[PDB]
C-alpha cells in the first residue's frame, strides 16, 4: 500500500526569557523514528525506532545540524510575524511547520507537502503542483513574494520528489520487519444493557497498524449512522492503534446489527455479530 | 532525512 | 483556542489483578501548553511519561500520557486535564468498557 515520510515542527515563544520551546518529530507512516526537543539535555536529533539506529554518526551530525538550524528559522519567524501582525513583545505565540512526501504501492512519488501555521491558523502552504504558494492573508502574501523571488519552491520540489522519496525507500527497506508489516485489527463485540428496553453494542478494533481503518454498522444489511458513536482512532502506546464504534439497539434485536471492519491488513473486510 | 536548507518567512 | 478531546483507556482489555498500561490521549487542542495527570483513587500518579508533541492536518495538537497499572474491581483511575480553554480541570474516569 501507500507510504509517507513526514516531519512536524512546533516552536512556542517565551517572551519573559530566552529562546522558544522547539519540538521536532519525524515519522514514516504512523511510526515516529526521530525527535528533537530543545528542553532535552542531549541537544541532538535522537532515534525513536530501531531501524534508524543503523545510520552512522554522520547521519546524526547532519540531522542535528539541520534541526538546530530549523529551530533558529522558527525563532526568527516568531519575531517577523509579531512585526507583520503588529503584536506586542509580551504574549506567547506558536509557529508550526509540516513537510514530507507520499508514495504509492510502487513507492513512486505521489504528493509532496510543505506548510506553515501561525497561532494554529494557516499561514502559507506549497500547492500540490510544488510550483506555487497559497498565502492566507497579506502577511503571508509578503512571504510568498520573498519566496518567489528566491525560487524557494524549486528547491522544495527537488527535495520532495527526489531526496524525500529516496530516503523514504531506504527506511522502508531498512525497517522492513515492522514498516512493511501490516497488523490486522483484532476485533470483538461487547454488549451493555441500559434499561430493559435498550442495549449498546460496541465493536472493537485493537492492535492494528497502520492507523487508517473504517468501522461501520449495518441493520438488516443496510448502513446505520443514527444512534451510533465512533471514537477517534487512538494509540495503544506499543506502536499499534485502537478504535471502537457503538450502536444503540432495542433489547432483543441485537441479531439485526452487524459491524464491518476495513483495514489494509485484512484481504476482505470483516463482519462481526453479537 | 530532513530538507537540507531552510528559509525564514 | 481549541479545547482538548480526552480518552482514558488501557492498552490491553482490562482484567482485575492483571498487569496493564493506563493511557490518557489528549487531542484537538490549541495552544500546546497543557497539564495532564493520571489519577489513582483521586491522587496524582508520579511515574507518568508522555509522547513528543505532534499535530494533525488541522494544526491541532495531540499527546499520549501513560503509566503501568493493575486494574481492580474497586480502585478508580482517571485522567485530569487543565488547559487555557477550561475554567476548571476536566476529570475523565477510566471505564474498561470504553
Amino acid at each position: 500500500g501507500s507510504h509517507s515520510m513526514r516531519y512536524f515542527f512546533t516552536s512556542v515563544s517565551r517572551p519573559g526569557r530566552g529562546e522558544p520551546r522547539f519540538i521536532a518529530v519525524g515519522y514514516v507512516d504512523d511510526t515516529q523514528f526521530v525527535r528533537f526537543d530543545s528542553d532535552a539535555a542531549s541537544q541532538r536529533m535522537e532515534p525513536r525506532a530501531p531501524w534508524i539506529e543503523q545510520e552512522g554518526p554522520e547521519y546524526w551530525d547532519g540531522e542535528t545540524r539541520k534541526v538546530k538550524a530549523h529551530s533558529q528559522t522558527h525563532r526568527v519567524d516568531l519575531g517577523t510575524l509579531r512585526g507583520y501582525y503588529n503584536q506586542s513583545e509580551a504574549g506567547s505565540h506558536t509557529v508550526q511547520r509540516m513537510y514530507g512526501c507520499d508514495v504509492g504501492s510502487d513507492w513512486r512519488f505521489l504528493r509532496g507537502y510543505h506548510q506553515y501555521a501561525y497561532d494554529g491558523k494557516d499561514y502559507i502552504a506549497l500547492k500540490e503542483d510544488l510550483r506555487s504558494w497559497t498565502a492566507a492573508d497579506m502577511a503571508a502574501q509578503t512571504t510568498k513574494h520573498k519566496w518567489e523571488a528566491a525560487h524557494v519552491a524549486e528547491q522544495l520540489r527537488a527535495y520532495l520528489e527526489g531526496t524525500c522519496v529516496e530516503w523514504l525507500r531506504r527506511y522502508l527497506e531498512n525497517g522492513k520487519e515492522t514498516l512493511q508489516r501490516t497488523d490486522a485489527p483484532k476485533t470483538h463485540m461487547t454488549h451493555h444493557a441500559v434499561s430493559d428496553h435498550e442495549a449498546t453494542l460496541r465493536c472493537w478494533a485493537l492492535s492494528f497498524y497502520p492507523a487508517e481503518i473504517t468501522l461501520t454498522w449495518q441493520r438488516d444489511g443496510e448502513d446505520q449512522t443514527q444512534d451510533t458513536e465512533l471514537v477517534e482512532t487512538r494509540p495503544a502506546g506499543d506502536g499499534t492503534f485502537q478504535k471502537w464504534v457503538a450502536v444503540v439497539v432495542p433489547s432483543g434485536q441485537e441479531q439485526r446489527y452487524t459491524c464491518h471492519v476495513q483495514h489494509e491488513g485484512l484481504p476482505k473486510p470483516l463482519t462481526l455479530r453479537w | 532525512l530532513q530538507l537540507p536548507q531552510g528559509t525564514t518567512l | 483556542q481549541r479545547t482538548p478531546k480526552i480518552q482514558v483507556y488501557s492498552r490491553h482489555p482490562a482484567e482485575n489483578g492483571k498487569s496493564n498500561f493506563l493511557n490518557c490521549y489528549v487531542s484537538g487542542f490549541h495552544p500546546s501548553d497543557i497539564e495532564v495527570d493520571l489519577l489513582k483513587n483521586g491522587e496524582r500518579i508520579e511515574k507518568v511519561e508522555h509522547s513528543d508533541l505532534s499535530f494533525s492536518k488541522d494544526w491541532s495538537f495531540y499527546l499520549l500520557y501513560y503509566t503501568e497499572f493493575t486494574p481492580t474491581e474497586k480502585d478508580e483511575y482517571a485522567c485530569r486535564v487543565n488547559h487555557v480553554t477550561l475554567s476548571q480541570p476536566k476529570i475523565v474516569k477510566w471505564d474498561r468498557d470504553m
